[PDB]
DNA sequence: CAGGATGTATGCACGTGACCCGTGCCTGGAGACTAGGGAGTAATCCCCTTGGCGGTTAAAACGCGGGGGACAGCGCGTACGTGCGTTTAAGCGGTGCTAGAGCTGTCTACGACCAATTGAGCGGCCTGCAGACCGGGATTCTCC
DNA sequence: GGAGAATCCCGGTCTGCAGGCCGCTCAATTGGTCGTAGACAGCTCTAGCACCGCTTAAACGCACGTACGCGCTGTCCCCCGCGTTTTAACCGCCAAGGGGATTACTCCCTAGTCTCCAGGCACGGGTCACGTGCATACATCCTG
């Protein structure tokens, strides 16, 4: 079960990287300054539009 | 194999830590519904009431047990026995 | 300047459960307090049952069931059978 | 049922959300034609706007 | 139960010695509900007597066999801790005056 | 009919209370003592949700009573209601 | 007295709710008539004892490396203070589990 | 169909001790029977202390004495200046 | 008034020991006993104050003692109440 | 002549679980409820009911205390009672 | 030393459960006003408590001898703990039927409330009896 | 079987408390009206119960060894019983005054009513965290 256990907590720590990653994106998109709820889909596709203006 | 009473202290230390609870609890059902019986019959039993019962009455049967552990050492023991449990009962009054 | 209490039908009581025995002034009082006790609980637990209830009125239904509640034993099944004797007779004719 | 249906609707989340993944990542030119987590499409994403 | 017996007094009239009326004003003034039903002081009257006869009944006996004619309250304790409802119903109450029981335990003799 | 489902308060299931008490030997004729107890206890509930219950003209026993009953026992209950 | 938004509760400084606190009073007839500032009173009294605990609680939590209070939590914050522990002695928390302590005598 | 909770009153408190923490839908009921458990002891034993004096009215006064009686050590000091606090703050205007 | 709580000599608790049924006394248990019997008078003096102070007195009455004694489930019959 | 270690003590018993007396002298113990009283609120009156209250309950309170004692020094297969059995007692009992 | 079979560590995709946010709706709470009672205040009296005195006495303190008990050590034998393989019943998901809890709506029987009348019982008093107390002796328990 | 001290029984004495009587105020009883709480019929829908098949963890039965519990012994210290001395409680009595109990009067706050609006609730929608299984890449051991 450590095992287990492990491979969780390892997950689990990827998924807060992952959460300060869309995080980073947010914050560096000023139309999202504010908008710290923002969830994942609105920030890819709000990014991609930044991205290509 | 390990010395006699090791595996004791794991297991103390794995039932204090975690929170479920410890009796079965089909097991549980009968019996609160058998001595439910005696005082008055075709009671239904709300499925939390039973879950109430099981949650107060193995907290006092570990309360219980915590002092029978008490008397046992007073009497320079550490194996707990009837006599144990019979002057807890007496001393708390039950 | 008064004060009421229940030593007079304590009295009446002793003076018909042992007819040529008194009673002293000591072991009055504990009988007077024993009464307040006894009503102060049953009217507690009458109040509670009203109140666990959506219950205004404390009826003899709610006496019935403090009564079995706190009484142990024998003791809960000939008080219970008193209170319903004497509702009884108090509504007969 | 409704629960099935719940779960549906999430799972239609996701997918919606792998596609946004996929059209960032075409997006930035340090991963365009490569292989990539989220969290490097993120991440990319980030320093190619800083950049 | 037994016949009715006229009478103005709500005890005379439900058989008790026990005061139906100050029963009531208690019931009615303690707050215990709003509203308090004609019936329930006289269950409650009945209870109250009931309890009394028992008590007097056990400390009469045993104020005879200590051969004195007045209860006092060491036969009130007696009484109490000797029956084991009573024991049961005032188990945390102590009683002024009233002493304990001759526990000697055997291991000591 | 019910009968005798005291003894489903297996020894492994008395050893696991004991040893959450802190108990670390048990004795044999523990099990036999506890079942006692614990049918004391049960009793002594379920003596007055059953009142409780049938005060209110019920047929089914609420979590509400048992919590009644223990708070009347001076063993307070919480997360089942208050 | 720097706030003064209308509620009861509001004038007062409390999060709690003070007009249920004084129904509450009201009903259960605990007395004839009930003053005003008793609501007020008693509920200041409510939050503060449950500010205390839910403190208790995220202390534990945070002990715990969790984010989110779970009964476990609630029953350490009771046990492990003296105060709370007195007052709420014989209170059996569904699901709190007990102490992590063991006897000396039984360890090596 | 509805019935009152103080779990939102719970939450701001929780939110106001500690700027974020969150609370599982279990323990909000434990704090739920905490508040209901504490509220009938302070309303109980401010009824008896009203009662023993003769008063019909509950006051701040029965209110502090009693939780002077069923707070124990520090609770009772910083509950009563709490209180205190807030019927000052609560009646200045 | 101080060092009052010596006034309960050996003696005292011997004969309540002797009521408790106590046929020998260790020299610790002397010691203990006042110290058990401080905090309970500590603890029903402080309540039965309480209602003293509550109701403006300046004197405890048996009321006061008989009220903060019911408190902590130990009910006293005798002087009224 | 001399009665033998343990005869007196078993008289004793006898004597005073026959009797009702107060055990503590009175005046003394009224000057211990004073002293305790100074913490609370100085300068207080007591009725003399107050005080026979007090007493009456202490007494009570550790003659109780003196049987639970009694049973833990017994269980510990022991004649004479010791702090441990007091402990013991009050642990149990919740204090 | 290189490659295959296996075990280990990592990243990706999916389903389950929980949480947070927003909307519409109603009950509940507050605001303004009134009348009425309760509690606050002053003035007064008497009861009880506080304090002190003197003398008598049991009860407390002290020291000593002595006996009985509390304490540590040792060895014997059992009952218990610990580990394996087999058997049993719990736990899970699923399906269907129905008892009762829960709610609404109608109506009568009951207790709150009031004014008027009355007696049970309270307070104080007088009187006599069961209790406590003492002296004297015989019977029973304790120590040899 | 004997000598001695503790306990009880018996008669005689005095006293404080129990028990009964009188006048009286205040609580109990009577009779009626009014509004409400509760009893009752009826209906809807959730929660409880019964049953089934399948997978799997937990309890059961068994054999084996030793930590522990029990009993026995020896030792030394500590508590009791007793006698002698010292200390303070108890009792009875007196005096001073503070503070509990009571009444009479006034004012302020609380209960109740009516009107109106805002906060909290139930519910649905969207987002999130978490655990599980599959595909991929990396490290250890075997073979020659």
């Amino acid at each position: 079960n450590v095992k287990r256990r492990t491979h969780n907590v390892l997950e689990r720590q990827r998924r807060n990287e992952l959460k300060r990653s869309f995080f980073a994106l947010r914050d560096q998109i000023p139309e999202l300054e504010n908008n710290e709820k923002a969830p994942k889909v609105v920030i890819l596709k709000k990014a991609t539009a930044y991205i290509l203006s | 194999r390990y010395r006699p009473g090791t595996v004791a202290l794991r297991e103390i230390r794995r039932y204090q830590k975690s929170t479920e609870l410890l009796i079965r609890k089909l097991p549980f059902q009968r019996l609160v519904r058998e001595i439910a019986q005696d005082f008055k019959t075709d009671l239904r039993f709300q499925s939390s009431a039973v879950m109430a019962l099981q949650e107060a009455c193995e907290a006092y049967l570990v309360g219980l047990f915590e002092d029978t552990n008490l008397c046992a050492i007073h009497a320079k023991r550490v194996t707990i026995m009837p006599k144990d449990i019979q002057l807890a009962r007496r001393i708390r009054g039950e | 300047s008064r004060k009421e209490s229940y030593s007079i039908y304590v009295y009446k009581v002793l003076k018909q459960v042992h007819p040529d025995t008194g009673i002293s002034s000591k072991a009055m009082g504990i009988m007077n307090s024993f009464v307040n006790d006894i009503f102060e609980r049953i009217a507690g637990e009458a109040s509670r049952l009203a109140h666990y209830n959506k219950r205004s009125t404390i009826t003899s239904r709610e006496i019935q069931t403090a009564v079995r509640l706190l009484l142990p034993g024998e003791l809960a099944k000939h008080a219970v059978s008193e209170g319903t004797k004497a509702v009884t007779k108090y509504t007969s004719a | 049922d409704k629960r099935a249906h719940h779960n549906a609707l999430e799972r239609k989340r996701r997918d919606h959300i792998k596609d946004s993944f996929h059209s960032l990542r075409d997006s930035v030119p340090s991963l365009q034609g490569e292989k990539a987590s989220r969290a490097q499409i993120l991440d990319k994403a980030t320093e190619y706007i800083q950049y | 139960g037994k016949a009715r017996a006229k009478a103005k007094t709500r005890s005379s009239r439900a058989g008790l010695q026990f005061p139906v009326g100050r029963v009531h004003r208690l019931l009615r003034k303690g707050n215990y509900s709003e509203r308090v039903g004609a019936g329930a002081p006289v269950y409650l009257a009945a209870v109250l007597e009931y309890l009394t006869a028992e008590i007097l009944e056990l400390a009469g006996n045993a104020a005879r066999d200590n051969k004195k004619t007045r209860i006092i309250p060491r036969h009130l304790q007696l009484a109490i801790r000797n029956d084991e409802e009573l024991n049961k119903l005032l188990g945390r109450v102590t009683i002024a005056q009233g002493g304990v029981l001759p526990n000697i335990q055997a291991v000591l003799l | 009919v019910l009968r005798d489902n005291i003894q489903g308060i297996t020894k492994p299931a008395i050893r696991r209370l004991a040893r959450r008490g802190g108990v670390k030997r048990i004795s044999g004729l523990i099990y036999e003592e506890t079942r006692g107890v614990l049918k004391v206890f049960l009793e002594n509930v379920i003596r007055d949700a059953v009142t409780y219950t049938e005060h209110a003209k019920r047929k089914t026993v609420t979590a509400m009573d048992v919590v009644y009953a223990l708070k009347r026992q001076g063993r307070t209950l919480y997360g089942f209601g208050g």
